[PDB]
RNA sequence: CCCAUACCCGGCCGUCGCUGGCAGUCGGCAGAGCGAGAAAGAGAGGGACGCUACGCCGCGACGAGUAGGAGGGC
RNA sequence: CCGUCGGGCCCGGGGGGCCACGCGUCCAGCGCACGGGGUCGGCGGCGAUGUCGGCUACCCACCCGACCCGUCUU
RNA sequence: GGGUGUUACAGCCCCGCCCCGGCAGCAGCAGCUCGCCGAAUCCCGGGGCCGAGGGAGCGAGACCCGUGCGCCGCGCUCUC
């Protein structure tokens, strides 16, 4: 009986509480809270009625099975991961798509989505990038940022809706969804001169050009 | 306290503590 | 058994040595506040420049 | 002393040795300190029953110096990380071989 | 549109120098010609890029004469920008002095 | 800053050592244990695998070699 | 008499942290995990007449290494 | 340029009292004027190589037969 209290004492740096087990012992109170101290199954039949033992001996048996192995404790299924994400990579920024067929385009960053993927659009007006998941590890970060604290980027869309489903036909829902978000950041993007223009071109590597030189 | 064989009754207290 | 760091691996070290963590837990706290009475002169500091 | 290359250990020298490199001989075999029933199973009859004990006993040599010393295997250091100045030459001389007093420490933390 | 790898040149394999290790390469990324600017291209995908007699499948495309051997920059080597990388197969000694890319993707930026 | 077959960590092979462990596969005649720092008693009034024991298994350390010696060769 | 961020669980008396919590009398459950050696309850492509795989074994090329064995002999 | 010399229209050095004259600060982000360190030390990040082993048991217990996140170790919450 009771709604549960957040944990008390804060997280100080990963495994080690800001509170010791005495400070503990009296932040919870605990010194005035001593505490001292279906297989059978029977059915009807037209006889007598009979005991069904569901879930019944396996009529098969292969002639070698393999063991058990040991119990480890570190290892979760990926659902279940932390999902980073570079500190310069926040929404609104501009990124570089690298490997993906749309090579070198530049693109708008919008959020990251639970299964750890970036749901990036540049304006397919622009650029021909519809809604589209992304890598964060393939991209490169410029420092370019727009605001979209502003849009409502619709919640029913999520790393589900972007699922390669099983010839591709794009859905009506891809196409209406897309003009939505694409006509609340096509008013933000245009406040910035010359930015449009800065999404239509693609980015290239030309002679005496050097990545680790320039910044971006 | 500590000890396996003369510390027995001494850890017994503690059988308690939590009670 | 696999040989784990103790120095690296904190809750190894605590299976060998349990005061390691209030150790840990001061030169923390302690740091922070050291490092807040640091910047509370800094900041009287500038109150003494203009001054 | 053309040989070896000694000095006096630091305390924090004496810490990263024991816990890094630290294996104990039991039943003349090398084993591992993982955990202190290790130790205690060997220097119970010391006092000494666990890492710190033998850390204490090691660094402020105690009454029982030897018997804890003699426990623990021959550390297995690394090649010294950095290089050396000179193998074959005394410290004093710009080389590594002799009694380098204090400046053991700067030669455990790039062996460990 | 354009070239979306860096330029890198295989100068040989890490040796001494009566024995070599084939099982790494020394590139010699153009640009970069110190330890301290390195740091980009560590952990870096490089390939190199061959073509050869018979058609080989491609990955997204009908198969082509163009094969690739798949590579990291693994760490920095020497003390003027050269730089170790390991491939998936030692390179063959005929790619001395040939090009290969070392790409941008597995970037940290 | 460069690299040896040296040193460190890890994998695998073998040898040596522990003169190590395993007959306990003790099942409705049933009760699922001996990793435990501390001379000695969980004492009475329907259920995978395994154990050619000359077998199987676990830990450590170690490995140059002519003349020569010995062992093992499914 | 003076000094010591002294030693005495910092002798005793008149804001921050403690692996400290019962009485009297005598002198237990639920989870989380830097925890006894990796997992995914994560994915993407190409595949019927030219593609895929084939360490090894056929030929060839290139880089590094590399003097001809038996023997008597320091 | 040369000579003279004692602060002059620049300075440098030493000595006494000035609370070690006073004040920041401190082996200094004037990121390099010169050290040795860390029980007087911790946090975060990046690259590389590897993943060997495979029946560790938990709980109702002889008033019951289930369950394969189980040892040690750290501290969460609930029965205020």
């Amino acid at each position: 009986k009771g709604k549960p209290h957040c944990s008390r004492n804060p997280v100080l740096v990963r495994g080690i509480g800001r509170y010791s087990r005495s400070a503990m012992y009296s932040r919870k109170a605990l010194y005035k809270r001593k505490y001292a101290a279906l297989a059978t199954v029977t059915k009807p039949v037209g006889g007598g009625t009979r005991v069904v033992k569901l879930r019944k001996m396996p009529r098969y048996y292969p002639t070698e099975d393999v063991p058990r192995k040991l119990l480890s404790h570190g290892k979760k299924p990926f659902s279940q991961h932390v999902r980073k994400l570079r500190a310069s990579i926040t929404p609104g920024t501009i990124l570089i798509i690298l490997t993906g067929r749309h090579r070198g385009k530049r693109v708008v960053f919008l959020k990251q989505l639970s299964s750890g993927l970036l749901l990036v659009t540049g304006p397919l007006s622009l650029n021909r990038v519809p809604l589209r998941r992304t890598h964060q590890k393939f991209v490169i970060a410029t420092s370019t940022k727009i605001d979209i604290s502003g849009v409502k980027i619709p919640k029913h869309l999520t790393d589900a809706y972007f699922k390669k489903k099983k010839k591709y036909e794009i859905t009506e829902q891809r196409k209406v969804d897309q003009k939505a978000v694409d006509s609340q950041i096509l008013p933000k993007i245009k406040a910035v001169p010359q930015l449009q223009g800065y999404l239509r071109s693609v980015f290239a590597l030309t002679n005496g050009v050097y990545p680790h030189k320039l910044v971006f | 306290i500590a000890h396996p064989k003369l510390g027995r009754r001494a850890r017994a207290r503690i059988a308690r503590g939590l009670r | 058994v696999l040989k784990k760091n103790p120095l690296k691996n904190l809750r190894i070290m605590l299976k060998l040595n349990p005061y390691a963590k209030t150790m840990r837990r001061n030169t923390i706290l302690r740091q922070a506040r050291n490092h807040k009475l640091r910047v509370e002169r800094a900041a009287a500091a500038l109150a003494a420049k203009s001054d | 002393e053309p040989y070896i290359a000694w000095g006096y250990p630091n305390l924090k020298s004496v810490n990263e040795l024991i816990y890094k490199r630290g294996y104990g001989k039991i039943n003349k075999k090398r084993i591992a300190l993982t955990d202190n029933t290790l130790i205690a199973r060997s220097l119970g009859k010391y006092n000494i029953i666990c890492m710190e004990d033998l850390i204490h006993e090691i660094y402020t040599v105690g009454k029982h110096f030897k018997e804890a010393n003699n426990f623990l295997w021959p550390f297995k250091l690394s090649s010294p990380r950095g290089g050396m100045k000179k193998k074959t030459t005394h410290f004093v001389e710009g080389g590594d071989a002799g009694n380098r007093e204090d400046q053991i420490n700067r030669l455990i933390r790039r062996m460990n | 549109s354009g070239r979306l790898w860096c330029k890198a040149i295989f100068a040989g394999y890490k040796r001494g120098l009566r024995n070599q290790r084939e099982h790494t390469a020394l590139l010699k990324i153009e640009g970069v010609y110190a330890r301290d600017e390195t740091e980009f291209y560590l952990g870096k995908r490089c390939a190199y890029v061959y073509k050869a007699k018979n058609n080989t499948v491609t990955p997204g495309g009908k198969p082509n004469k163009t094969r690739v051997i798949w590579g990291k920059v693994t760490r920095a080597h020497g003390n003027s920008g050269m730089v170790r990388a390991k491939f998936r197969s030692n390179l063959p000694a005929k790619a001395i002095g040939h090009r290969i890319r070392v790409m941008l993707y597995p970037s940290r930026i």
